[PDB]
């Protein structure tokens, strides 16, 4: 209902964790689980590659259609670009529905 | 062929391949007799022209001719939109011309 593709078997969940590294244990045995760990974090890169299938427009419509565009008029910033402070922003929601079909 | 057979069919569509577009246009024309079948010397004198910048000499013919040399002849406005929004460039490659179903 929020939109998109419903699937019985969607892309699976990808779970990641830093494995705990204990700090120095005591030299006499203790049965309690170790609550003392080395402070730790990880970084890396992720690649996601999705192949998308397209359905072309076959239309016989004579007149030109509505299309999504940028507006030429001068502005302080470029839409869908970085800020003067380095902040990327998305100025507007963009749907998919521009081209037309008969009903 | 014969009086009772069509000598060609109407073909007006456009066809978008990967790197190629094929436009086809069919129209209906009418051809009058021009100049009462005569060739005629014409000039700015025959038309009453005056200024030297506009002076000319030439001939009008009984013949007539086809001009498809504008883009709206070959492209619907939608096809034109489809060309200009998606492409850095285009050029013409081949041409095919037909006259058919002549009625005098």
């Amino acid at each position: 209902l929020m939109g998109g593709f419903g699937m019985k078997h969607p892309p699976p969940q990808i779970l990641i964790k830093n494995t705990p590294v204990p700090a120095d244990p005591p030299t006499a045995f203790n049965k309690d689980k170790l609550n003392s760990f080395i402070t730790q974090y990880s970084t890396g890169q992720v690649s996601v590659e999705i192949e998308w299938e397209l359905q072309k427009e076959n239309s016989k419509r004579w007149n030109p259609e509505i299309q999504y565009t940028s507006n030429y008029y001068k502005s302080n910033n470029v839409e869908f670009a970085v800020n003067t402070e380095g902040v990327y922003s998305e100025p507007r929601p963009i749907g998919t529905r521009y081209l037309t079909r008969n009903l | 062929d014969g009086v009772g057979s069509s000598s060609g069919n109407w073909h007006c569509d456009s066809q978008w391949l990967g790197d190629r577009v094929i436009t086809t246009s069919t129209r209906t024309w009418a051809l009058p007799t021009y100049n009462n079948h005569l060739y005629k010397q014409i000039s700015n004198s025959t038309s009453g022209g005056s200024s030297n910048d506009n002076a000319y000499f030439g001939y009008s013919t009984p013949w007539g001719y086809f001009d498809f040399n504008r883009f709206h002849c070959h492209f619907s406005p939608r096809d034109w939109q489809r060309l200009i929004n998606n492409n850095w460039g285009f050029r013409p490659k081949r041409l095919n011309f037909k006259l058919f179903n002549i009625q005098v």
